[PDB]
RNA sequence: UCGGAGAAAAUCUCCGAAUGAUUAUAACCUAGACUUACAAGUCAAAGUAAAAAUAUCUUGACCCAGAUA
RNA sequence: AACGAGCUUGGUGAUAGCUGGUUACCCAAAAAAUGAAUUUAAGUUCAAUUUUAAACUUGCUAAAAAAACAAAAUCAAAAA
RNA sequence: AAGAAAUUCGUAAGGAGCUAUAGAACUAGUACCGCAAGGGAAAGAUGAAAGACUAAUUAAAAGUAAGAACAAGCAAAGAUUAAACCUUGUACCUUUUGCAUAAUGAACUAACUAGAAAACUUCUAACUAAAAGAAUUACAGCUAGAAACCCCGAAACCAAAC
């Protein structure tokens, strides 16, 4: 593990903040939240 | 200059201020983003996509192009053919003009190579220099030169001015010593003898018209005269010339260097030349 | 890591330490020296140079001895340098035919030989080559000693 | 700080210890010893007479020379016969 | 093709090219015509003349042969009395 | 004065000769420096090239990883290909598995060695010397003799004369460097003393101000200028030559 | 993802230690020293790659040449297998022919 | 490289002639190579882009361009396309003009 | 433990943001904050409204009686003029 | 596999060739072209040489083995 | 406790023209599946297309009369 | 595809490595699995002091709780005074074909998990009829730098043990 990505937290937060007002696991789970956010956009 | 005045005003140069010349480096592209990711430039799935396309020259199962052409001996014996570096009278005149080849003393392959006038490569089958006629019309120098090959017109240019040209054969081992003599004296070995030409080359070097080093000296004056008449110049008697001794100087056919006999050892560190005394060793070298 | 010495030097270093060091100096020389046996199963090159026929140029030649297998039964007899040749052949003597395992074996005879120095007669497993060597040496005792 | 002394190469004839088994073989040939004389001349300690072939070595050179390098007279004679056959 | 050799780490020449084609220093390649020694009795006189000639190679064929041979086969060779001495350079070529 | 002949069209460059014997002995002489050494064109790309080479040809990286072949175990097939509902696998040590080999990792010790042309590296010493002079960071001195060996003196002298925080000092040869200079500089992190054969572009960019003794100036001018009117090497320059030391 | 809840200890780099201060000295030992020594003689590293560079296949073969006969049994087995892996990739597999 | 020997009569039979003295008084100076020749080089890129390059130019490199443009314009009939590399100190011209530009410099005394 | 110092520093900012939301700070007088010069602020106040004031009077207007009591209390442990008279007018 | 005829150039409808006999014996060299993925396949002025212009009619690479000079 | 031929380790990262997968942004251009050979038709090589850079000069559409078979594909001066 | 030799040259403690899914399989060849050869793990975290009572730090993952739901629909978007009603809108990746309402794969979270080389071309410099720190190339070339070509998966085959 010479180089490991250290910003993954903020990458996840970017997509999540656009999904917090959905209902279901779409609002908290990145894999499902990401697809729902794009459809909104 | 005005550029240096700009440095005076500008801040200090330091490791934190470095920059390469613009466009000096291209940027390498990793297969990460959508543009260069995904199939990654390889195309849709297939042999060429997995990396297993056939070898270069394969044409999908028909007899390749480089196999259906008849085999022919264009390059037979290429490694055994002799190669002679070409020297033109333009290059020879140019070297003399700038002082890079001194005409006062005799010119031999050592001096030519020593002046960066020619580049000799014995490993690539160089066996000497061939004189090239180009530049003869403008050649106006009187010089004594030894070259492994020479042409009829090239000889005429040298002799018309009153110089001397002779053709001498150096064997593959002798040439390497001749080209780089000092990287040899440092070894610590005695100077080897110079071997005679192979049977094929014997006629060329025993013929006066070619100025062979093994040719009959009595036959030269006839050859010199005929060449002079053919090219419409008057043969100059070089015996009267003040520097006749230098012009006529010629090393022994078993000698590599002018003043060094075969069998001697050159102690460069002590500025000495050890010479043998044994009889069998002296008979070996003097043969 | 790495060993300090190449593995091929290990046997020499072993002879040079311990009780092996205390062994007689002359005996170690026999152990140390390696000499090729006189050719038996191959024809050596007479010269060190030959003229290549295809390109008509002189090229160096060297002698590469065949690998010969010496069964332990041979150490109880007097084979004149002969052994087993474990190799392959080409069926029908064309390299486009199959490659077949082949073993060439010496013809062994039982013979009784007399030693003058020992004044005893031994019964030995022997090859016709060994008998020829003794004849060339002008005696069984001369053969062993020479 | 002060920098250490500049790197320098060994300044004189080098004869390796033969007993050591880690000494490379090339450094122990009769050709590496000559190299010491040519570079450093007399101070090497090579006995000058050892720079020339030894009696047995000389015989090898002459025998090899006769086999592979003919004399000038023989070459011309061989050339003449070929021309006569060609004519 | 061998791109990196086990012993020397270099590319290797394909000795089938070296035995069939001649490369001029300018970049051209010469070859023979396939079949020029075959069944000459049933070939027309004009056909045989075409077969005997030394012929050039196309741009893509030359590009392939350059890939299959190493640099040593692309150097300038100074042979005395060479019969291809004049064909190693191009003259009056604007293109 | 420059020993070698300056080009006719270029006038020489000059600097103040200095002495370290006292604080106030700033101007004791006037010196002439070959314009082609200390007044070459300002080329900072070449300075970047040389500075990179000095930092990259020495680099040997000792990073390594095991590939799937070098990881302990792994020979057997975990389960049968079919009739399991599982993903197909052939080893427990593939890159996908935890504890498996690295697919594309550092492989063994690697070297970054390369050599720049000798003329290019010589130029970078000429360009660097111009930069220090034209930017008023080069101080030519007659000798490095110092009145005292206390390190306090050398640092105070640097402050009085408006030198930088770091000073690079050059002397002609290591063997003859004065004892007073050795003692003081030995204990100083920022003031480094090197022999004239150790001068390089990287150390002239790390140290703010350069101090050259007059003999070193002649030493440097000879070596760098020799590069401009020389042939290509017939054989390495340590072998005997007609005119080369 | 999860992140550190406290700042890691401050990292201090002393830029004027002897190694950093005197870095790069004697790199012109050749041009400024009459060419008695090449700078590549000043490199410290593995025996098989001082003053030399190559791709992984080239590096594997060269290590074998220099120290192959002093290597351990397990290492020589792995080194030999790496050569054959790299030989088959560089000479049979890839986009470009 | 030896300094060229003095010759009684110039130009030398090869054609070489040393830089004239006293020096030219132009704003720019063009230096000779180590082999004592005028540093004008024919160059080609892509196999069809022909160029001529003047190296070792000191002083106002821009002044040298103006002179070259005037010098070469009558032959071409249009202003020549050039690139001035001020960092390297070289002037690059499209097309082969080495012969005319070497004789030109010789007269100026460079 | 992943390398690096920067990711930890970024998350420290997030921890600060969360703490303020959960435990909002008590509002503080702008004077106690940095970047404050009373004399300059008073002049800007007048110039903001495009009006000319006598700075001495404006300063008195801001002063309150309660402020004086607090200062005297701290002093116990220049009487000045209150805004009263200006307030009435 | 190639050639000939129709559909009329995509698949369909039909015949033939793996030569044959005749012979004036039909040379060498060299512009420009046709055809063509490559490979193979076509036509040919001028010059020279033989003779006293002419070949008429209707097809398998490389390697490797041979034969004579 | 999976025998048309046991199991284990090594050869071995076996090979797979087959299935799956192949990780940030932005700007731009962009085909095909026509032809040819191939134990070749689930592949590959060449042509053809596309593309990037460079050199310098005509290109696209349209194109009369007149021609090659004929009441629009070739060819195709001047023009625009 | 393989590949020499003659011959020449040669005197020398560190890390732009890993930091608990990484680095050795390793806290251990142990536990455990296998009749046997053999295969083969997982994990720990106070402080100066525990003769200070073994600490703290964190809206922070999925999952839950606090707090079940309220006509109507890829679950959102436009909005709105208003959470929902009204309006618009045939999940995603691969794949078919450039289409699917086909069809493959995905319960979710965290971590890990796949393009690598310099023959030719291009770009940036050094010197230039020569370039290169010996061996090489050269009818403007030569030297140096920069720029490139994946991961996982069989049935099999062979050697030696069991
Ligand atoms: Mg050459
Ligand atoms: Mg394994
Ligand atoms: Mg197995
Ligand atoms: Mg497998
Ligand atoms: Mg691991
Ligand atoms: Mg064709
Ligand atoms: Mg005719
Ligand atoms: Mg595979
Ligand atoms: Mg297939
Ligand atoms: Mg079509
Ligand atoms: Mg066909
Ligand atoms: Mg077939
Ligand atoms: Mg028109
Ligand atoms: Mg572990
Ligand atoms: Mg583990
Ligand atoms: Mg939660
Ligand atoms: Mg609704
Ligand atoms: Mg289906
Ligand atoms: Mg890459
Ligand atoms: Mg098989």
């Amino acid at each position: 593990l010479r180089n490991r990505l250290t910003d993954r937290y903020w990458r996840v937060q970017e997509v999540l903040k656009h999904a917090q007002h959905f209902r279901g696991r779409k609002n908290r789970c990145y894999r499902l939240a990401v697809r729902a956010v794009t459809r909104a956009f | 200059g005005t550029s240096l005045d700009l440095l005076r005003s500008l801040p200090r140069v330091s490791l934190a201020n470095l920059k390469p010349s613009p466009n000096s480096r291209k940027r390498e592209r990793r297969p990460r983003d959508r543009r260069r990711g995904r199939k990654c430039g390889r195309g849709h799935k297939g042999e060429r996509q997995r990396g297993t396309r056939p070898r270069l020259g394969f044409e999908g199962g028909q007899t390749p192009f480089y196999i259906r052409i008849p085999k022919y001996g264009f390059n037979e014996g290429h490694s055994f053919r002799h190669q002679y570096q070409p020297l033109s009278l333009r290059r020879l005149q140019y070297l003399i003009d700038l002082g890079r080849v001194d005409p006062t003393q005799p010119i031999d392959l050592t001096q030519l190579v020593n002046g960066r006038g020619v580049t000799i490569q014995p490993l690539k089958r160089d066996y000497g220099v061939q004189l090239v006629e180009e530049g003869a019309d403008t050649f106006q120098a009187k010089i004594n030169i030894e070259v492994q090959l020479a042409s009829e017109l090239a000889i005429a240019a040298i002799e018309k001015n009153g110089g001397v040209v002779t053709t001498a054969f150096y064997d593959p081992r002798s040439l390497e010593i001749l080209c780089k003599p000092i990287p040899f004296f440092l070894r610590g070995q005695p100077i080897p003898k110079r071997m005679l030409p192979p049977e094929s080359l014997v006629p060329y070097y025993t013929d006066a018209k070619n100025r062979g080093y093994l040719a009959d000296p009595a036959k030269f004056p006839e050859a010199r005269l005929e060449l002079a008449m053919k090219f419409g110049y008057v043969l100059p008697d070089i015996t009267k010339d003040e520097l006749f001794r230098m012009l006529s100087a010629r090393k022994d056919p078993r000698q590599i260097f002018f003043g060094l006999a075969p069998g001697w050892v050159v102690n460069m560190a002590d500025k000495k030349i050890l010479k043998p005394t044994d009889e069998n060793l002296l008979k070996y070298y003097s043969s | 890591p790495l060993h300090r010495y190449p593995v091929h030097l290990w046997q020499k270093l072993r002879l040079r330490q311990g009780i092996c060091a205390r062994l007689p100096a002359h005996f170690l020389r026999s152990l140390e020296e390696e000499r090729t046996p006189t050719p038996v199963h191959y024809k050596p090159h007479g010269t060190k140079f030959k003229i290549n026929p295809k390109n008509g140029q002189r090229e160096r030649v060297e002698d590469v001895p065949i690998p010969v297998h010496y069964p332990p039964e041979s150490q109880q007899g007097l084979w004149g340098g002969e052994g087993l040749i474990l190799g392959y052949r080409y069926a029908n003597n064309d390299k486009l035919s199959k490659r077949v395992k082949k073993v060439w074996k010496p013809q062994l005879f039982t013979r009784e030989l007399y030693s003058e120095i020992l004044d005893k007669k031994f019964t030995v497993t022997v090859t016709m080559r060994t008998l020829d060597l003794i004849d060339e040496a002008y005696g069984f005792d001369f053969y062993i000693l020479k | 700080y002060r920098a250490p002394p500049p790197p320098r190469r060994r300044p004189g004839p080098h004869s390796p210890d033969p007993e050591n088994l880690l000494t490379p073989r090339w450094q122990l040939t009769p050709r590496y010893v000559a190299k010491q004389f040519g570079r450093h001349g007399a101070i090497s300690g090579v006995p000058p007479a050892s720079l020339w072939p030894t009696p047995e070595q000389l015989r090898e050179l002459e025998a090899e020379e006769q086999e592979w390098y003919p004399s000038l007279a023989t070459m011309q004679e061989s050339l003449r016969l070929q021309q006569q056959a060609l004519e | 093709l061998t791109y990196c050799s086990t012993r020397k780490g270099k590319r290797k020449t394909v000795k089938s090219v070296v035995h069939r084609f001649l490369r001029l220093h300018s970049g051209l390649w010469l070859r023979r015509k396939a079949g020029y020694k075959k069944k000459l009795w049933k070939k027309s006189t004009a056909r045989k003349k075409r077969l005997r000639e030394f012929v050039f190679c196309s741009k893509t064929q030359s590009k392939l042969l350059d890939k299959m041979t190493t640099s040593f086969w692309k150097r300038r060779n100074w042979y005395a009395g060479d019969p291809y001495q004049m064909y190693h350079d191009r003259t009056n070529l604007r293109v | 004065k420059c020993e070698l002949r300056i080009p006719v069209h270029r006038r020489p460059v000059q600097a103040w000769v200095e002495s370290l014997r006292g604080f106030e002995q700033e101007r004791i002489g006037l010196a002439e420096l070959h314009p082609d050494v200390f007044a070459t064109a300002p080329r900072l790309d070449i300075v970047h090239q040389v500075a990179i080479w000095q930092r990259n040809f020495r680099r040997i990286s000792y990073a390594n990883t095991k590939t799937r072949a070098e990881v302990s175990g792994g020979g057997r097939k975990p389960w049968q290909q079919k009739g399991s509902g599982r993903a197909r696998h052939g080893s427990i040590r593939s890159p996908l598995w935890r504890g498996g080999g690295v697919a594309h990792g550092p492989r063994g010790p690697t070297s970054y060695y390369y050599m720049l042309p000798m003329k290019v590296r010589a130029l970078g010493l000429k360009v660097a010397l111009t930069v220090k002079l034209m930017q008023d960071d080069l101080h030519i001195v007659d000798s490095l003799e110092l009145p005292t060996a206390d390190p306090q003196y050398l640092t105070e002298l640097a402050q009085y004369r408006h030198w930088g925080s770091s000073v690079l000092l050059v002397d002609l040869t290591h063997e003859e460097m004065p004892k007073n200079v050795v003692a003081a500089t030995s204990g100083l992190n920022s003031f480094n003393l090197i022999p004239a054969v150790g001068l390089n572009v990287y150390s002239m960019l790390k140290h703010q101000t350069l101090v050259l003794t007059l003999p070193s100036v002649a030493f440097l001018e000879d070596k760098l200028l020799w590069q401009d009117s020389r042939y290509t090497p017939l054989y390495p320059f340590r072998l005997p030559y007609s005119d080369f030391p | 993802a999860f992140v550190r809840l406290t700042l890691p200890p401050p990292k201090v780099v002393d830029r004027w230690n002897e190694k950093r201060a005197l870095f790069g000295v004697y790199d012109n030992i050749g041009i400024l020293g009459n060419f008695e020594k090449h700078p590549k003689e000043l490199i410290k590293g593995p025996v098989w790659l001082r003053g030399w560079r190559g791709n992984e296949l080239q590096r594997c073969v060269r290590k074998k040449k220099f120290v192959g006969n002093r290597m351990f049994i397990e290492d020589l087995h792995n080194l030999n297998k790496r050569i054959s892996y790299l030989y088959k990739h560089f000479n049979r597999h890839g986009k470009y022919r | 490289i030896p300094e060229p020997p003095k010759h009684k009569h110039y130009p030398t039979p090869s054609g070489w002639q040393p830089p004239r003295d006293p020096l030219p008084s132009l704003p720019y100076f063009v230096r000779r190579s180590r082999m004592h020749n005028i540093p004008v080089y024919k160059e080609i890129t892509h196999g069809n882009r022909q160029m001529t390059l003047i190296r070792k130019v000191e002083g106002d490199i821009w002044a040298l361009q103006k002179d070259v443009e005037e010098f070469l314009s009558p032959l071409l009939g249009k202003t020549p396309i050039t690139q001035v590399n001020e960092v390297t100190g070289t002037l690059r011209i499209k097309g082969y003009f080495d012969e005319q530009l070497k004789a030109w410099l010789l007269e100026k005394g460079f | 433990v992943k390398k690096g110092f920067r990711a930890a520093f970024r998350f420290q900012k997030e921890l600060e943001r969360w703490r303020l939301l959960r435990c909002p700070p008590p509002p503080v007088r702008r004077s106690e904050k940095p970047n404050w010069d009373y004399h300059a602020e008073v002049q800007a106040f007048g110039s903001r409204l495009q009006e000319t004031f006598s700075l001495d009077l404006l300063k008195t207007a801001f002063i309150n009686s309660c402020y004086i009591k607090s200062e005297e209390a701290k002093r116990q442990s220049l009487n000045l003029k209150d805004n009263q008279e200006l307030f009435e007018q």
